């Protein structure tokens, strides 16, 4: 059951990607998987409705007027616009996969999305100042987003799946999502809604796929995926937060997934990947593949 | 596990600058809002006076430090029991200064007289208006059911240490003096009973 | 070798049309008596090039002529003399049709197209046939490999990285034309970051091509990860389309180009993949300026790569000889390594190990051998004094009368590629324009850049073939800046315009932060007018015309003039109220500039430009700037 979560952020986001100073102003949805996998064992809930039946996309911004999802890299028959255009209204998804909009529109689409305003925080260390040394600054990108946009996602699974991943949003609303949390940043209100709109539009029958999330499929499914497939690699890797790792923060073995709006002819499944080097417990990272049809 | 919402509200007792070009403007503008541009104060700057506060007066490496405002050293890896958010231009002080047509935030200008030329070098701060007041949100995460008093009770004492101290800019010169209203301790995750607790 | 003396020819096939406007001026020489040279200038090869491409004082000539009065591995010598000495030589000498293409481009077209043809024949009628392939080459990630820098030491790398990444791509492009038997000529150019090439359509080059793109792929991946992914695009070709026949020659342009943006989308192969998500170790330590653990990591926290840079980074300014050889500083492709030396340097490596390629940075010399001229703007003021050598950028900062401010400068040719594409009409549209016009350019940016520079407080981070980054004195920025708009505007006769972005920063502000905001201060200046400065605040965008004029020469001057009772304290007192920006505003400033003993034409003339809007902003902008230069 697809099951539209919207998050309002009262307080500015980080969503980085490489650096802390960095901000993006969505994350793909291994970060919320993860997120999503802390917060259950915070909880001391289950996870076996997280790892096995649990399909979820990427955050995608939403506006007061329509909401939003990621471009389908397809060919393109000026092309600046094309390229530095992101993310396509729903509405207007279908005319982009016939290749409708032109250059012109392209631009004016780019300019109507209006999710908020990034920036720069500068922020101290102190904590050297009293033991005969001096500050150390450094710096935050915080995304604000306007009072009217949001980010929304979409979930896939059971009704228990649905119920717990209520409850473990619920909980998220306080805990935070992203980066710098307890610093000030993260914290969201959610709202789970069941939209007609994306369930119309993920029931469909279309020639080609495109990913809403960043997926890696395993061997064999990769070999009988790429064939003539518009793809864009995304480098997921980082450190691990846990308390019940190791005595050290250490980072996990880098991960390489299909962006979110990939074209793939063939449509692959996904599987967590491990990204656990030699440690207490094993550090997961979200790779299944949420998929939309397409005509071109 | 639980996490006990305290929902309050900072009032402004001197001219609240949490710093953050342009010739003849101001030198060290106030972080603000992008959108809202209206002045806030970051987490960090209460959680970072609060950590000081506390290395005070238990007093960093204290354990008890160390478990609120959480850690990352070797072996002791601790969460941050404390998440200060972004503490924003309150609603009814945003109509109270729409009112008198007064703006947010006062440009107060200074300077420093030099102790061999005696020649002055002003700068123009800004810093948020008297009487305004910023809606903050502390959460706690009870990581542990029976340290769940101590800590709060390490949390009054630093809340203590800081509504006589300052939170942001250049105290010791006049600025950044604060008192806190608790509107709420209400638990928001978890059946943990926050309704013995206290802050001020 | 008949492909040896068919290249002489080709070159050398209107030799004869230098003195004839001043084959026997040849043949006075013996080592170009040979006969496939002196045939081609008086085969049939040379004959069908000439026929594909073509498809001032007597005195002067006289002197060139005298100037001018052939073994393996020296073609490039020639090619280099050819370039310096026919530049400025119509290859036409009087027709009715206008006279762009130059003798030397000819020259180098007609030998890159009898090249290709012999390699064809090898392996009007004859046009129709598809004989040549158009490819292009494109690194992906340049900008970001460039600015992902460790701040300790990010200005090095910033200076370093581009210059690599460029003298990298040269390489590429050698290698490909040592393994396909062409010379240098057999390119047609190379754009910032992107180069274009022209080769046979036999089967040798297109598994040469194959193999290329899957070692420069698979070198790429081992060194920089997914940070830097070049990408060859081919498309075969007719010899009535290289002749702009059935206008067919943009349409060219444009399949290639889409055909590498196909490329690009489907960037790496099944077992690349597989091996991307096979690390076995994570790996706890990574590097400060490209963040990668997998790579062996020195105590510094720099990696292998990333102190080979800040390396090759210390040394470029010093030295003028980038030697590729199995000894060096930093990564090249075919394990091969990148060093800066001087010639005794230079000469050491060339002796001691064969194989061994030689780039000269800006000499214009020929006599050297095994030397291939490489075009770089690296003007550094504090280079020219070795105490502001050994300071950096403080030195710039260090300023007796004014204030100490770092200014940043992203200027960016608009609409280069619409130029290309469709600025050259239908008519004369050929290689023989695409590859003039792009050399011209680079001509411009990376060689005449240095000379508009001169005597100024800049330092060139990188002039690459649209892009440029200046950093320097603020004021000397600015003035650089206007003086480069308008040299540019005389160079290019019009129809090309480059908008730029300048900002003022403290001396220890982060360089990241630095280029962060001046990047997006000229990507407000693009708008959609194109052709505007961003000066200072982002707010504010102007026009050349207005700041080089209504702003600094219209304004910014007389108040200069009459501030040299006049105070700093009037200047900012009429700058809050201008500021300010109320009509009982400009009462009050009225009232000032009455009662402060200023002159009444300029009194006027501040009171006229407060009245408008336009103005006020251009006033308010020449007092900001008056009062930055005249601070203590
Ligand atoms: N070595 C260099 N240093 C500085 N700038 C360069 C250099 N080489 C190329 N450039 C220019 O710098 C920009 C780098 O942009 P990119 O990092 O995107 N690499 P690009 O060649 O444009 O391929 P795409 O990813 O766009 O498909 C280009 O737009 C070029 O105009
Ligand atoms: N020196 C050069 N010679 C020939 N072609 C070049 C040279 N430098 C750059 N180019 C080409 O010229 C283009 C310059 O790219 P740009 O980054 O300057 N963007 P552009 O296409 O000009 O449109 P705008 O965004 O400015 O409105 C490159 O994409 C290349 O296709
Ligand atoms: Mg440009
Ligand atoms: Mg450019």
């Amino acid at each position: 059951v697809v099951k539209l979560v919207k998050l309002t952020f009262k307080s500015p986001v980080h969503f980085g990607m490489k650096r802390l100073s960095d901000s993006n102003h969505t994350i793909a949805a291994d970060t919320l998987f993860s997120a999503l996998i802390i917060e259950a064992l915070q909880q001391q809930l289950e996870l076996s409705h997280l790892l096995n039946n649990l399909v979820i996309t990427d955050l995608f911004p939403y506006n007061k007027t329509s909401y939003f999802l990621p471009k389908p890299l397809i060919r393109i028959e000026g092309y600046k616009a094309f390229k530095k255009l992101t993310y396509i209204p729903v509405e207007n998804y279908s005319e982009y996969l016939r290749g409708e909009i032109d250059s012109l529109e392209a631009s004016k689409i780019a300019e109507s999305l209006n999710l908020g305003k990034a920036s720069l925080s500068t922020k101290v260390s102190l904590q050297a100042v009293d033991h005969n040394g001096e500050s150390e600054p450094y710096s935050v990108g915080n995304f604000t987003f306007y009072p009217e946009s949001g980010l929304y996602f979409l979930a896939k699974g059971n009704a228990d799946t649905i119920g717990q991943l209520e409850i473990l949003m619920h909980a998220l609303q306080y805990s935070g999502i992203g980066g710098k949390r307890s610093a000030g940043y993260g914290q969201f209100r959610c709202t789970i809604e069941d939209s007609g709109k994306f369930d119309s539009l993920l029931s469909q029958t279309g020639n080609i796929a495109i990913l809403l999330s960043s997926a890696m499929a395993s061997d064999e499914e990769l070999v009988d995926c790429l064939e003539d497939a518009r793809y864009l690699l995304k480098k997921r890797t980082g450190f691990v937060q846990s308390k019940t790792y190791a005595d050290q923060l250490v980072k996990k073995k880098d991960f390489y997934a299909f962006s979110a709006g990939s074209t793939f002819y063939q449509k692959f499944n996904g599987k967590i990947f491990d990204v656990s080097d030699n440690g207490r417990h094993s550090v997961y990272r979200y790779a299944k593949a949420f998929w939309l049809e397409g005509k071109i | 596990y639980s996490k006990i919402r305290i929902v309050g509200k900072i009032d402004v007792l001197t001219g609240l600058h949490i710093g953050g070009s342009m010739i003849g403007a101001i030198a060290s503008p106030v972080v603000r809002d992008p959108y809202s541009r209206l002045p806030i104060i970051p987490g960090s700057s209460i959680k970072g006076k609060m950590r000081s506060l506390l290395a005070k007066h238990i007093g960093q490496d204290a354990p008890e430090i160390l478990r609120l405002f959480g850690s990352s050293q070797k072996g002791a890896i601790q969460s941050s029991r404390l998440q200060i958010s972004d503490a924003f231009f309150s609603k009814a002080s945003q109509e109270e200064f729409d009112k008198k047509d007064l703006a947010y935030t006062e440009t107060k200008f200074e300077n420093t007289i030099s102790r061999l030329t005696a020649v002055a070098n002003p700068r123009q701060i800004e810093r948020v208006t008297r009487g305004a007041s910023f809606d903050f949100h502390i959460i706690y995460n009870v990581e542990n059911i029976n340290e769940v008093m101590a800590d709060f009770e390490n949390i009054k004492t630093a809340i203590h240490l800081l509504e006589n101290d300052y939170l942001g800019g250049g105290g010791t010169r006049g600025n950044g003096r604060i008192r806190f209203v608790i509107d709420s301790i209400d638990t928001v995750v978890g059946d943990f009973d926050s309704s013995n607790l206290s802050i001020k | 070798n008949k492909k040896l003396e068919l290249m002489y020819g080709s070159l050398l096939h209107d030799i004869g049309k230098i003195v004839y406007r001043s084959s026997q001026f040849l043949n006075k020489f013996k080592p170009f008596q040979l006969s496939g040279i002196v045939d081609s200038v008086s085969a049939y090869i040379t004959y069908i090039a000439d026929n594909i491409a073509s498809g001032y004082t007597s005195s002067q000539y006289a002197a060139l002529v005298n100037k001018m009065t052939v073994g393996p591995d020296s073609f490039s010598s020639l090619l280099q003399w050819t370039e310096s000495l026919w530049s400025y030589i119509p290859s036409s000498t009087d027709t009715n049709q206008v006279m762009d293409v130059s003798l030397y481009d000819h020259s180098k077209i007609t030998c890159a197209i009898a090249s290709c043809i012999y390699d064809y024949l090898t392996e009007k009628q004859f046009y129709q046939e598809d004989v040549f392939l158009l490819v292009s080459l494109d690194m992906s990630g340049i900008q970001d490999f460039i600015y992902n820098i460790s701040g300790s030491k990010a200005l090095k790398s910033l200076r370093s990285r581009s210059f690599y990444l460029e003298t990298m791509l040269e390489s590429l492009v050698d290698d490909l034309l040592s393994d396909l038997e062409l010379s240098r000529a057999n390119l047609l150019y190379t754009g910032g970051g992107h180069a274009y090439l022209l080769l046979p359509n036999t089967e040798r080059a297109r598994d040469v091509l194959a193999s290329f793109e899957g070692e420069m792929k698979e070198w790429f991946i081992k060194i920089f990860k997914t940070d830097l992914s070049v990408a060859i695009a081919y498309k075969a070709c007719t010899g009535e389309d290289l002749m702009n026949s059935n206008g067919t020659y943009s349409d060219l342009w444009q399949t290639v180009s889409r055909k590498l943006s196909d490329k690009k989308a489907h960037k790496y192969s099944l077992n690349e993949i597989k091996l991307f998500n096979s690390t076995i170790h994570a790996g706890t330590q990574e590097c400060k300026e490209c963040l990668r653990s997998d790579i062996d990591i020195s105590e510094d926290s720099l990696c292998k790569i990333c102190e080979g840079i800040i390396a090759i980074s210390n040394d470029l300014r010093d030295y003028s000889f980038f030697v590729v050889s199995p000894e060096g500083k930093v990564p090249l492709p075919r394990n091969r390594y990148l060093s800066v030396e001087n010639q005794d340097g230079a000469e050491r490596k060339i002796k001691m190990n064969k194989e061994t390629r030689i780039y000269s940075k800006n000499q214009p010399f020929v006599g050297k051998q095994l030397v291939t001229n490489l075009w770089m703007c690296d003007y550094d003021f504090s280079t020219l004094n070795p105490e502001t050598k050994k300071q950096g950028i403080a030195s710039y900062v260090n300023r007796e009368v004014g204030i100490p401010r770092l200014g940043v400068l992203r200027a960016d040719i608009d609409n280069l590629g619409t130029t290309f594409i469709k600025g050259i009409p239908e008519q004369y549209r050929s290689i023989s324009r695409t590859a003039t016009l792009s050399r011209q350019l680079s001509m411009f940016f990376k060689f005449e850049l240095s000379n508009i520079l001169k005597g100024a407080r800049i330092s060139v981070i990188y002039s690459g073939g649209d892009d440029l980054f200046l950093i320097g004195a603020w004021d000397d920025v600015i003035s650089k800046a206007l003086v480069l708009r308008k040299a540019f505007t005389r160079f290019s006769a019009g129809k090309l315009t480059f908008s730029a972005g300048i900002g003022m920063y403290p001396v220890k502000y982060p360089i990241s932060k630095m280029a962060s905001e001046t990047g997006v201060l000229e990507d407000l200046a693009k708008r959609g007018e194109k052709n505007q400065v961003a000066l200072w605040n982002d707010s504010k965008v102007f026009g050349w015309s207005q700041l080089e004029e209504q702003i600094l020469k219209e304004k910014m001057i007389p108040l200069q003039e009459a501030l040299t009772e006049h105070g700093k304290s009037f200047l900012y007192k009429m700058l809050e109220l201008l500021r300010n920006e109320d009509q009982i505003n400009i009462a009050r400033l009225a009232y000032l500039l009455a009662r402060s003993s200023l002159s009444e034409e300029l009194t006027q003339s501040i009171f006229a430009w407060s009245q408008n809007k336009q103005q006020k902003v251009e006033l308010i902008t020449a007092i900001e700037y008056l009062v930055y230069q005249i601070r203590e």
